[PDB]
């Protein structure tokens, strides 16, 4: 919630990277369920979260 | 009257006085070191005066390209059409050899915060977005501690410094991409997409992050500004030569007795830097093989060129290289230069975002070719092909990563073709 | 305009009796005058520039021996090309072929803006690139 309010209304897809990083810092890595959870929380398409997961090398998809 | 040897900067005229973190980096220490001094007056002088002093200083981009800062920041002087305006400080620091931004964000973070305030006021921006690389977790946390103190002291936020200006500073960590140092790729990484750069004819000053007018600036460019506005602008211009003005942070790494980060007056001879600050190359200056002057994108120069070169944009452009980020990576004569340049090309292959055909396919192609060049498994008629392929990537990509991959190859082919052909002939002799 | 013994003639040119075409393949045929559509598989527009005259397709059956496609239509493959619609209709009229001609369909001009992909408050903003 604190992360989401850092960006203007109508542009909260700008929080995919830090929310995914929080998912990784809690779980340890990113199972596909975490990607789907982030997509649900930000109402972005899951494929958009998949792209960010597979593009940035700091995301542990294993 | 005029200077002819631009070196031996004193401690008094050094901007980043807490460069080694030997003094307090928090607000109390930063204030005693001159920070956040009369910032209300600097803001009240107005954006026009701040931009005028940034132009007077002749300051250029400290994150590579080196575009003049005052002119770039003035693209935001236009009136508002309803959309917000943002300052986006670039703290990605992905360039190999470069670790200068890392040193400000953790040992002088209040410099960065107050530079954000002064610049954003100059561009008339409501908030600053500092995009730091995700690998700098401790530096990002130090920066956010500094931001918290600036907020609690009333220097940022509502009625910032007593000027009536409302300014916010948000830190947004990266997630492991070097392409996210590129300004528009950084913008789109802030917006929660893949870090792919945008086509430029829509400029960030019109359509930037969230589609709003933005200026993307390097950490050092932003951080020097409060000292630029508070010290005179003419004072900054009295350092270095014309055009390329001021002082710069230098990262000396590689085959050096004392690899270090130092602040030296601009237009300093590379020799003076390497010997006085870095302690010289191991084995002495006779043992010098190349030196890469401005980070991995800038092509190497040989010892002959590096013998009497000056460290500024124009002097290094004369030497068929660039100043880049002022990250000098020196190599002694015990170095496989083909292996080093192949390693750099491999880095660029690993960092290509894959969006556009020339970078995506050609940098991979050049990595494949350069890997062979280390073994000698090639014919000498492939060197000219490598040159032509690099020129096919250069000037044909969306962003400058293709250019910064093609340039190390060209700088290797330009000064070390005999070594490449010697390796190829040795391989031909071993494998009949 | 020249000494050729200019003789008055009607402006309904009819060369059907001189073409040698059998009478069945004049009155009963129906030609189509059109600019061919762009093949949607490619984005090249170089085949949509000239006017075409094609005859109506007749029966093709299967050859009992080999299973080939047989025909009794001499005009199954006849395709004429023209620079303008007017030339095609004049050629069809003097040859006595009933025709239907359709207007050339060209792409309408479109407003392309790369900067729209990053709109601050419009739906034209893209979620991926
Ligand atoms: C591949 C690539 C990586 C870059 N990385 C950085 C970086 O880490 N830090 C930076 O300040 N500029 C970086 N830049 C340069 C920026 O795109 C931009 O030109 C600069 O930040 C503008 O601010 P300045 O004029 O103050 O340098 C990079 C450029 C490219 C093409
Ligand atoms: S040059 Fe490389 S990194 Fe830059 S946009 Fe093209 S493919 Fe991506």
């Amino acid at each position: 919630e604190a992360i989401v309010k850092n960006y203007p209304e109508g542009h909260k897809a700008a929080a995919v990277l830090p929310v995914l990083d929080l998912a990784q810092r809690q779980n340890g890595w990113l199972p596909i369920s975490a990607m789907n959870k982030v997509a649900e929380i930000l109402q972005v398409p899951p494929m958009r979260v998949y792209e960010v997961a597979t593009f940035y090398t700091m995301y542990n998809r294993k | 009257p005029k200077k002819t040897s631009f070196g031996s900067l004193k401690d008094e005229d050094r901007i980043f006085t807490n460069l080694y973190g030997r003094h307090d980096w928090r607000l109390k220490g930063a204030q005693s070191r001159g920070d956040w001094y009369k910032t209300k007056e600097i803001l009240l002088k107005g954006p026009d005066w701040i931009l005028g002093e940034v132009k007077t200083s002749g300051l250029r981009g400290r994150g590579g390209a080196g575009f003049p800062t005052g002119l770039k920041w003035s693209f935001m002087n236009k009136p508002s059409d309803g959309r917000p305006k943002y300052l986006v400080v670039n703290a990605d620091e992905g360039e190999p050899g470069t670790c200068k931004d890392r040193e400000i964000i953790r040992h002088d973070p209040h410099k960065l915060v107050e530079g954000c305030l002064v610049g954003g006021r100059a561009m008339g921006a409501r908030a600053a977005y500092i995009y730091i690389r995700g690998e700098f977790y401790n530096e990002a946390s130090n920066l956010q501690v500094a931001i918290r103190e600036a907020y609690e002291a009333g220097l940022i936020g509502k009625n910032a410094c007593g000027s009536g200006y409302d300014f916010d500073v948000f830190v947004v960590r990266g997630a492991g991409a070097y392409i996210c140092g590129e300004e528009t790729a950084l913008i789109e990484s802030i917006e929660g997409k893949q870090g792919k750069p945008r086509l430029k004819p829509p400029f960030p000053a019109d359509v930037g992050v969230f589609g709003c007018p933005t200026t993307v600036a390097n950490v050092e460019t932003v951080a020097v500004s409060p000292t630029i506005c508070r010290r005179g602008g003419a004072w900054f211009a009295s350092f270095g030569r014309e055009r390329n003005s001021g002082t710069k942070l230098f990262n000396i790494s590689g085959h050096v007795n004392h690899p270090c980060t130092v602040e030296e007056e601009m237009s300093v001879p590379l020799k003076e830097l390497i010997e006085k600050h870095a302690g010289g190359v191991i084995g002495g200056w006779d043992n010098l093989l190349a030196v890469i002057p401005g980070g991995s994108s800038t092509p190497l120069i040989p010892k002959s060129v590096c013998e009497t070169v000056l460290m500024d944009f124009d002097a290094l452009v004369q030497a068929q290289t660039g100043l880049g980020t002022a990250a000098v990576i020196v190599m002694d004569r015990s170095t496989d230069i083909v292996k080093a340049i192949a390693r750099l090309i491999e880095f660029y292959k690993h960092e290509s975002c894959g969006q556009c055909t020339p970078c995506r396919e050609g940098v991979d192609w050049m990595n494949k070719v350069m890997a062979r060049f280390v073994k000698g498994d090639a014919r000498p008629a492939e060197i000219d092909s490598l040159w032509e392929i690099s020129k096919q990537i250069e000037g044909h990509t969306i962003c400058a990563l293709g250019d910064g991959a093609a340039w190390p190859v060209q700088g290797l082919i330009r000064h070390f073709r005999p070594e490449l052909e010697e390796r190829m002939q040795q391989f031909a002799l071993q494998h009949q | 305009t020249q000494d050729t013994q200019l003789i008055a003639v009607d402006e309904k040119l009819d060369i059907t009796t001189l073409t040698g075409v059998p009478e069945e393949h004049i009155k009963t045929r129906k030609v189509r005058i059109f600019v061919p559509a762009r093949n949607n598989m490619q984005s090249g527009v170089n085949n949509t520039k000239k006017w075409k005259m094609e005859f109506d397709t007749r029966e093709r059956w299967e050859n009992p021996l080999m299973g080939w496609s047989s025909t009794a239509d001499p005009l199954s493959n006849l395709v004429l090309t023209f620079s303008t619609k007017e030339d095609a209709v004049a050629f069809a009229e003097k040859n006595g072929w009933s025709f239907d001609v359709e207007e050339r369909k060209v792409p309408k001009p479109k407003s392309k803006s790369y900067g729209a992909n990053f709109s601050w408050n419009k739906r034209t903003r893209v979620s991926t690139k």
